């Protein structure tokens, strides 16, 4: 019968790993970098298309960075078609939290959600898992801004800056030793940008191959503005920091 | 009887790989050229009727399809493929849309809705990917002029001009030249003659050509009048003569 | 509009001895004011020395009697062909029952046997399963007339020993199947004469460790 | 529906699925448990591998499932959130439906059950998670520690550890821990459970993470200070 | 029907008549309407006689799981409450229930009243039924906590006498019971005919009564 | 729960020494209007058994279609299905009795009275009854409807009891049969003068008799009766 | 070989060996013994141990009053047809007041049976099945294979050894078919049957067991001291 | 792979047989039924001496009338116990009386076999129920994975069984009393286990018609143990 065609997407292997999780995570070790900083004042987002073309719509284009909320946002790390169906069901389950208890969902707790959905997949159902990493850049009232990641395992875990697809491990690297906690947004951006630009594999870092984006306070009084940078903005800010 | 092949048929392989995905796009590679062209006033897609026969009416076989009245699709790839999907896309367009916002779709987000169904066939059990890759060209209020393209994965990108399918290295190199972002739709049109051309080994005509445009409103194909807001739809497809009388001027 | 209840008329009867008991019922069928039959038994040998009568409306007791030697059938199947002791057919009874609590068997139910000490015993059920052990009781339309009497003829109840004056109650001796069988056809024939759906005749089975024996007596056809 | 066995025995009357997943839990960062004479404490590993954390935020070891039980583990820390889920949800019907708080041994069992359940149900895996659970019984004073692990199996332990080089640990308390006399104060209880991490841990900095328990639901986490006061005295000691 | 219970520094005294009725038609008057749950547990009977007894067997099969899995006896709270889910599953089906289930546990007597309109409450003092309006008084008069077991038992002895009398739907004989933290215990079937007259002679009450 | 549309009314039957005889009209009424004239209400199955059936034609029709797949499904490997294993009376009944109470219970009955009459394979006769509650009674004597209250009366006086039966001959019983007709065709308003009568014997098997009349009918006294009380032209 | 990884798959040769190896477990199951005359009908089995602490395996089962049968292989199966058995010889008497034909209990069985050896995912069943009964035909014998096939004799035996008895019954066949009126004499025909299969081992009073049905004798198993009389 | 309902050509299931295998890895227990009682004991076999060993649950009670040993993959067994325990209850709702202790067994073995793509595998654990009833007096129960269930006058499961049940062979009769057959029980459970026999690492139990299934003390345990070493020093 069908048995006969069946990989066995959820079995462990005589090491206790799980086969898909792993080469899932292999998969996501070839996409484009993306980089999380969580400042004092604010949290950083910066990530790396992957190799481009002059006739790509850039203005109009997104495979990295997405809105959840008007609260929290996420990096993108992998499959980018796997990731929007994950985008959607953590957008309706922001909204479904905000109508229960009229109040903005915690990051935590969204987070936990989509990671328990993707830990489903690698121990029921014979389907393969999502091949997709995640890094969520949010703010709440509990614990402020707060930076996490999800694997294709399921399992998330908080940081204060971290890496995700190509080169983690120089790039981890880089931010440990530049990182400090009294750090500022403004810092944080350059701290980013500089990291991306040792670790690329491209010639040379330019505007129209990233996507940018700052969760802020700086908002007039106390309350929360996310800024998805343009395309002349990310230029502008790459000349500021003296890259370009 | 019952499907009994709930499981996943892609899969990641060690190296991280998802074969039947590459092997998708392997049979997109093998499928014909098709084109998009994105100007100021308007968008052009484009494709080469290969007739399997010339007893065959090829006027019967449609590679260009009205999605909405203002969005409009071409492929590369497997043919059969491609009709279910535009089936799908059309249905979609009204039951997730149309009939809960009185109004069709914006391109973007049709396109989301397309893809969607294409990696649900990369992750589902007892299925294989879609062997097809899509040029999806339209036109919104709020978001202008619009052309994106989309793969057997279900991933999606916008462009100003792109070619998909057998000679589509080439043509993406011819179109890189060619486009600026002050081009009229008529050069525009120009530009997709001369880069399908090159493609083409046999006759190159009206007949042997498939072309459509996203532009300016057709009151004229509405089919009714009286209403004002409702001035008639961007897409249209252009005819035999249409494309030969292009042909003298190029 | 359907109504999917009947009344079939009929009474019962089940007396307890102290090694044997007794299960009567008439033999009429009716409904409204006609006669269906004269003669159609409504006591039946269920096995294991268990006798049973649903009285009511009939397709509903048909269906429960045919339920419950289904029971015994299955009974013995499933436990190595041990005997149904008359407390434990009761309990399985008061299930079948309340199987149907919002869709109720329209019958009252009497069960007969020998409990497992020997000793005479007699069951009755209310039509959702509600059950007691008795050593007397009559049920059906003229139920109401018979079980005074016997009250005053079984356990000899208002009855005190005379020159005492209501100090000292008659004392509790035990009947005999002869002078039980004397009740059990007095009751039929009082019954008959004041109940129109009580008459043409009465079948008593009656149950001992030897096995289940019958009688017939004919009663008035008016 | 995804019907497929997974778990099924092999020749020699083994189960490879739920042995691998005991290969999973080996890999998992150390957690170890105590119970003195009128407490319990759970001590976990953490790898500092993982440095430019946010530890404020990051998922604790230990976890509480009713304000009198808790439950640390080792394994796959995915599949964990999903024993925990399930046990906290059994905790509350519980209360809501029989009128008092789970038993420690009720809750070790049901959990256990769980972990069975995924060996020998269709289209699943086990759990990759061996569980450490903990507490005190309503209006009871007895310390009670117990032990779960893939193949559904539990125990009761006067101490016991889990995870990577669990070998180790647990050689070190079978000959420090005495029965007739356990740790009678909470400083000896966590002084003793900081001992054994200490065999293993690496650093006393970060690395090492515990929580008492004590009855009627008083339970506390210690700090990074209050620990490294504990790791500074056991080694001014052992320099004789 | 008449039913009731209270707790006391002894136990709980659970007493109940024994009439059935059908409409003004006594079904009969040897009914048991006190249920064995087990050797701690009695469950009291009061509207549908096959709601009550099916219902509290139901229970009781529950309880004796209960002590199976958890090798403890289940406490009277617990108990109480399967019944008032059970029922509560069935609200508005037409079920009519009035229960009282009593017992000993590990905090001591325990009295809940249970019926099938959803109410669970925990008191010290309880009547169910047509005559429970008419036993109230006796009760409540004469009820202390300091109450020897012997004038305990003939309290709810006589409760259940002064319902018999009034109401037209009690009476029959009387059923005593005594819950101990060693058990209940069987206090014996008291025909009401007889128990009047000997209460009117030594008592002096139901003068109006002439005999 | 339905009301019935199209009616037939008294099915009648009785028990002889050799066998079993049934009777019904050949009307279908349509309430008060006397609309269909040409049914048969009288269904044979085998050589042993007939059917009579009273109430809802609609359902009669799919009763009819019920016991003519029952024989073909008790042919099916069946080499002895026109002997030892052929339908029985007492098999035919209980299986409708089983569908009639089924369907009382699911509150979507087959509103019918029916008379299933035959003789067993050991000369017995066999004569039930069984309605739209599902229940069930046999008697020396059946009939349903009017039957019930007039032809019984009548069928009774020549079967009193079960010992009467051996004392009756089959010329005796279908006499008083075919009066019990004529008394119906006198009071019953929902009857007919046409009727079919089935014999079942032990020995000379299944007799079908169709197109029967009432006759000897008693008329001519009527033209003596003038008004309703005074009135004498 | 490549092809007896599923009960779905014929072989190149068009077998079936799924259901050849369900056959197997019949063979390695103990004798049973099946005979009949006009009148009676009658089983013989000779049940099996585990050791001599352990009980004889128990080997006829009852179905109805008129109908039964004895068990080679899996008993577990044997239950599970047995119980389906008892399921349509009680739905026959409920619905229809008629005693299930042997002949129509045997078409059921192997129907039932045939759906286990199409289907994906599902087993053959491990057991053979001799089934008396008597019925409105007579007396009645057949042999159920767990192939499907259903077979009614005169006489037959399955299980380890069960040629020898099986060769007996051959050469038997003008004689006990006329044993009418005799229950005990066709029994001994049937405990002289199976003792053909028998090697190192005899027919002991634990280790026997009979079970006879016929025109006026309900379906009765006699075990213990009850087949002493013919030992 | 291979289906999990595969016969193999010798006609027997694969999976059962697997099954089979991983019970013989299991901890030893053994049942004597006699004409005062029924006997179970089990050895505990803890892996730590820092695992308590009174937490070690290998003799369960299923109603007051039976007891359950078990051996094998004892996870396994207590969906096996809760159904029983259920089967039990149920019967004495339906009936008004106690569960026949082969109808008890009966009812698990049924569950043994319901395995297929219902449960994934067969259960991996024997056991030994042990009960009495009125009709069949003191009984002893073998239930096995395959459905299949034997009755015993003495059994033995688990790693020691073949060694245990040839002394079983030589040492039970029929006249055996319940004090003599405890210390049998205590005897060859001290022939095949690894460490030394104590009223810690074994436990003993039974069932007798007046007091029902009882688990024995470990203090009491401790003088029959102590009543064996004496009565074997004797001669
Ligand atoms: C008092 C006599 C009256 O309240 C007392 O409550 C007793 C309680 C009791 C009796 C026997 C055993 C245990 C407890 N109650 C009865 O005697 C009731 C009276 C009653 C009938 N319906 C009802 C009652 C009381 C309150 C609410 C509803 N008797 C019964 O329950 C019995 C006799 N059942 C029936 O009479 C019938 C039922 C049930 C039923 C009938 C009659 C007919 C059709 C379907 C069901
Ligand atoms: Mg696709
Ligand atoms: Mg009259
Ligand atoms: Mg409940």
């Amino acid at each position: 019968g069908s048995r006969r065609y069946d990989s066995r997407t959820t079995i462990f292997s005589p090491e206790g790993r799980l086969y898909q999780v792993e080469y899932a995570l292999e998969s996501i070790s070839h996409a484009g970098t993306a980089i999380g900083i969580m400042a004092s004042d604010g949290i950083v987002l910066a990530a790396e298309r992957k190799v481009t073309s002059t006739l790509l719509e850039q203005d109009t284009s997104t495979e990295k960075l997405y809105k959840l909320n008007d609260k929290i946002a996420v990096a993108v790390a992998g499959l980018t078609a796997d990731a929007e169906i994950l985008i959607n069901t953590a957008r309706i389950h922001a909204q479904n939290y905000l109508k229960t208890y009229n109040e903005d969902i915690p990051v935590e707790i969204l987070v936990r959600r989509l990671s328990d959905i993707k830990q489903g997949y690698t121990q029921h159902g014979g389907l393969r898992p999502f091949g997709v990493s995640f890094i969520y850049a949010g703010y709440d009232d509990r614990y402020g801004y707060q930076l996490y990641t999800s694997n294709p395992s399921g399992n998330y875990t908080g940081w204060k800056a971290i890496s995700v697809g190509a080169n983690t491990s120089a790039a981890q690297t880089l931010l440990q030793m530049d990182y400090k906690d009294d750090m500022k947004v403004d810092d944080a951006i350059e701290l980013a940008l500089k990291t991306l630009s040792k670790t690329t594999d491209s010639s040379a870092l330019t505007y129209d191959r990233l996507e940018f984006a700052t969760i802020r306070k700086g908002a007039n009084d106390g309350e929360v503005y996310q800024k998805i940078f343009k395309p002349q903005e990310i230029k502008d800010i790459l000349v500021k920091t003296g890259i370009t | 009887m019952t499907d009994r092949y709930s499981f996943s048929l892609t899969t990641f392989s060690p190296s991280g790989k998802l074969g039947q995905i590459d092997y998708a796009l392997t049979a997109v590679k093998q499928g014909v050229t098709s084109l998009g062209i994105k100007a100021t006033n308007g968008v052009v897609i484009a494709t080469e009727k290969k007739s399997s026969s010339p007893l065959a009416m090829s006027e019967t076989l449609s590679k260009v399809s009205l999605l909405t009245p203002d969005i409009g699709a071409v492929y590369s790839g497997m043919g059969p493929d491609y009709r279910v999907l535009v089936d799908k896309s059309r249905k979609v367009a009204h039951t997730s849309y149309k009939r809960i916002y009185g109004e069709y779709p914006p391109t973007k987000l049709l396109v989301s809705e397309v893809a969607k169904i294409m990696q649900e066939a990369t992750q589902s059990g007892g299925v294989r990917p879609f062997g097809v890759s899509l040029l999806i060209a339209g036109h919104d209020e709020f978001n202008g002029f619009s052309l994106y393209q989309v793969d057997p994965s279900g991933s999606y990108f916008p462009w100003k001009a792109t070619a998909i399918g057998k000679g589509s290295v080439a043509a993406k190199t011819f179109l890189e030249k060619r486009w600026n972002d002050e081009l009229e739709l008529e050069d525009a049109i120009h530009i997709a003659l001369l880069t399908l051309k090159e493609s083409v080994e046999g006759e190159f005509n009206g007949d042997t050509i498939e072309l459509a445009i996203i532009g300016d409103e057709n009151p004229d194909l509405l089919g009714y009048t009286g209403i004002p807001t409702d001035k008639g739809p961007r897409f249209r497809k252009l005819t035999s003569q249409e494309i030969n009388d292009r042909l003298e001027a190029l | 509009q359907f109504n999917p209840y009947g009344d079939n008329g009929g009474t019962i009867l089940g007396i307890a001895g102290e090694d044997f008991a007794v299960l009567a019922g008439d033999t009429r069928n009716i409904t409204d004011y006609s006669i269906n039959s004269r003669y159609e038994p409504k006591v039946f040998d269920c096995g294991d020395n268990i006798v049973m009568s649903a009285n009511g409306f009939a397709a509903d007791g048909d269906a429960l009697v045919k339920r419950f030697k289904n029971s015994v059938k299955w009974y013995h199947f499933d436990h190595n062909d041990k005997k149904l002791s008359i407390n434990s057919a009761a309990r399985n009874i008061q299930h079948l029952l309340y199987s149907r609590r919002f869709f109720p068997y329209y019958v009252y139910n009497i069960i007969a046997g020998l409990d497992e000490d020997g000793k005479g015993a007699v069951y009755s059920f209310d039509p959702v399963g509600s059950y007691q052990r008795e050593q007397c009781r009559a049920g059906g339309a003229a139920a109401s007339l018979i079980m005074p009497f016997l009250d005053n003829q079984v356990n000899f109840k208002n009855q005190y020993e005379p020159g005492t004056n209501g100090k000292v109650k008659k004392p509790l001796k035990y009947l005999s199947v002869e002078e039980v069988i004397k009740l059990v056809r007095d009751s039929f024939t009082s019954a008959t004469e004041r109940h129109i759906q009580v008459g043409d005749g009465l079948e008593i089975l009656i149950v001992t460790k030897d096995g289940v024996r019958k009688e017939f007596y004919e009663l008035k056809r008016d | 529906g995804y019907d497929r066995a997974l778990s099924i025995f092999s020749p020699d009357g083994h189960i490879f699925q739920v042995e691998y997943a005991l290969e999973a839990v080996k890999r998992g960062t150390c957690a170890v448990g105590v119970k003195g004479k009128n407490c319990v404490v759970l001590g976990c590993e953490r790898r500092s591998t993982l440095k430019l954390q946010d530890t404020r935020i990051t998922p604790s070891k230990v976890s509480k499932i009713d304000s009198h039980v808790v439950l640390s583990f080792s394994g796959l820390n995915a599949d964990s959130r999903i024993l925990i889920e399930k046990a906290r949800v059994e905790a509350q019907s519980h209360r809501l439906t029989l009128e008092d708080p789970v038993t420690v041994e009720y809750l070790t069992r049901y959990v256990a059950g769980v972990q069975q359940r995924y060996t020998q149900s269709g289209g699943v895996r086990p759990f990759g998670v061996s569980t450490l659970i903990a507490g005190f019984d309503p209006r009871d004073d007895e310390p009670k520690l117990y032990q779960t692990e893939p193949s559904g199996i539990y125990s009761s332990w006067s101490a016991q550890t889990i995870g990577r080089n669990s070998k180790t640990v647990r050689e070190f308390l079978e000959k420090n821990y005495d029965r007739k006399e356990p740790p009678a104060t909470v400083e000896e209880c966590v002084k003793l459970t900081v001992r054994s991490l200490l065999e293993v841990v690496q650093t006393g900095a970060k690395n090492i993470e515990i929580t008492v328990v004590k009855p009627d639901s008083d339970i506390v986490a210690l700090s990074s200070e209050e620990i490294n006061q504990y790791v500074t005295q056991i080694e001014q000691e052992k320099q004789e | 029907t008449t039913t009731l219970a209270f707790k006391f520094r002894h136990g709980v005294i659970v007493a109940a008549d024994s009439r059935a009725t059908a409409g003004a038609y006594i079904a009969s008057q040897t009914v048991k309407k006190v249920i064995e749950i087990n050797p701690y547990l009695l469950g009291t009977m009061a509207g549908g006689a096959a709601d009550c007894s099916f219902w509290e067997r139901l229970l009781a099969r529950q309880c004796r799981i209960y002590e199976l899995r958890n090798k403890e006896r289940i406490s009277v709270a617990a108990a109480s409450k399967l019944l008032a889910n059970m029922v509560y599953q069935y609200k508005g089906m037409g079920l009519s229930m009035g229960t009282m289930i009593c017992g000993w546990d590990k905090r001591g007597p325990g009295l809940y009243y249970v019926d099938s309109e959803g109410n669970r409450i925990s008191g010290a003092t309880f009547s169910v039924g047509s005559g429970s309006v008419y036993a109230y008084g006796v009760l409540d008069s004469n009820y202390k906590w300091d109450l020897s077991v012997e004038d305990a038992l003939y309290l709810g002895k006589r409760s259940i006498l002064a319902a018999a009398h009034r109401d037209a739907y009690s009476g029959g004989s009387v059923n005593l019971y005594h819950v101990t933290e060693d058990g209940w215990i069987y206090h014996g079937n008291h025909d009401v005919g007889e128990l009047f007259w000997k209460v009117k002679e030594e008592e002096g009450s139901f003068n109006n009564v002439i005999g | 729960t339905q009301q019935p549309i199209v009616t037939g009314t008294s099915v009648i039957s009785m028990k002889y020494d050799n066998g079993v005889i049934i009777a019904a009209d050949n009307l279908g009424s349509y309430g008060s209007l006397l609309r269909f004239n040409g049914v048969e209400r009288l269904i044979p199955v085998g050589d042993n058994t007939v059917v009579g059936i009273s109430g809802d034609i609609s359902d009669m029709q799919h009763i009819e279609r019920l016991l003519k797949d029952l024989v073909t499904e008790n042919a099916y490997d069946n080499p002895l299905a026109d002997a030892e294993e052929a339908l029985e009376p007492s098999y035919i009944f209980e299986y409708l009795a089983t569908v009639m109470y089924q369907r009382r219970s699911k509150m979507n009955p087959l509103w019918n009275a029916i008379i299933v009459a035959g003789v067993q394979s050991n000369g017995d006769q066999f004569l039930r009854y069984v309605n739209l509650l599902g229940v069930t009674y046999s008697s020396p004597t059946l009939a349903t409807g009017f039957g019930a209250h007039m032809a019984n009366p009548l069928l009774r006086k020549v079967v009193d009891r079960e010992s009467d039966i051996p004392k009756t001959t089959v010329q005796v019983a279908e006499e008083a049969i075919v009066n019990a007709m004529r008394v119906l065709y006198y009071r019953d308003a929902r009857s007919s003068r046409n009727f079919s009568l089935a014999i079942i014997d032990k020995n000379t098997g299944l007799t079908f008799k169709k197109n029967l009349q009432v006759e000897n009918m008693k008329w001519d006294f009527a033209k003596d009766i003038k008004g309703y009380g005074t009135q004498k032209i | 070989n490549n092809y007896d990884g599923d009960t779905v798959t014929f072989s190149p040769t068009g077998r079936l060996f799924q259901v050849e190896y369900a056959l197997e477990a019949i063979k390695q199951g103990s004798v049973t013994v099946g005979l009949r005359s006009n009148t009676h009908a009658v089983l013989v089995a000779l049940k099996r141990n585990a050791d001599e602490l352990s009980s004889y395996q128990k080997k006829i089962i009852k179905c109805d009053e008129h109908m039964g049968l004895s068990l080679a292989g899996l008993a577990p199966d044997a239950r599970v047809l047995s119980n389906y058995l008892r399921q349509q010889c009680n739905y026959s008497s409920l619905v229809f007041n008629r005693k299930l034909a042997v002949e129509r209990a045997g078409h059921l069985l192997c129907d039932k049976a045939q759906k286990n050896t199409q289907s994906y995912g599902g087993r053959p069943y491990g057991v053979g099945l001799l089934i008396i009964g008597y019925d409105k035909s007579g007396a009645h014998l057949l042999e159920f294979q767990p192939s499907g096939n259903v077979t009614e004799l005169y006489g037959t035996a399955i299980g380890a050894r069960s040629q020898g008895a099986k060769t007996y019954l051959e050469r038997t066949l003008d004689t006990f078919i006329k044993i009418d009126g005799n229950p005990d004499e066709l029994i001994k025909a049937g405990v002289e049957a199976i003792s053909q299969s028998l090697r190192d081992e005899s027919l002991t009073v634990d280790n026997l067991s009979i079970a006879i049905v016929g025109k006026d004798t309900p379906f009765t198993i006699y075990d213990g001291e009850a087949v002493a009389k013919y030992i | 792979d291979r289906g999990v309902s595969t016969f193999s050509p010798e006609g027997r299931l694969f999976q059962v047989e697997y099954s089979l295998e991983a019970i013989k890895l299991g901890s030893t227990a053994i049942g004597i039924a006699t004409k005062e009682g029924v006997v179970l004991g089990v050895e505990k076999r803890a892996t730590s001496p820092l695992l308590e060993s009174d937490s070690i649950e290998k003799i369960v009670e299923i109603d007051r009338h039976i007891g359950c040993a078990m051996s094998g993959l004892t996870a396994d067994a207590r969906s096996m116990i809760e159904h029983a325990r259920t089967a039990a209850v149920t019967h004495n709702l339906y009936y008004d009386e106690d569960i026949n202790v082969e109808s008890l067994t009966q009812s698990v073995c049924d569950l043994a076999l319901r395995f297929g793509e219902l449960m994934s595998r067969p259960f991996g654990v024997a056991l030994l129920i042990a009960g009495h009833d009125a009709d069949d007096g003191y009984q002893l129960f073998h239930a096995e994975p395959s459905g299949t269930f034997y009755r015993y006058n003495a059994k033995a499961i688990g790693s020691g069984s073949e060694g245990a049940q040839a002394e079983l062979l030589n040492e039970w009769h029929s006249s055996l009393t319940l004090k003599e057959a405890e210390l049998l029980v205590l005897k060859i459970l001290k022939q095949v286990m690894e460490e030394k026999l104590d009223e810690n690492n074994a436990q003993l139990s039974c069932i007798t018609k007046q007091d029902g299934f009882k688990i024995y003390d470990n203090e009491k345990t401790a003088e029959l143990i102590k009543e064996l070493k004496e009565k074997e020093a004797a001669e």
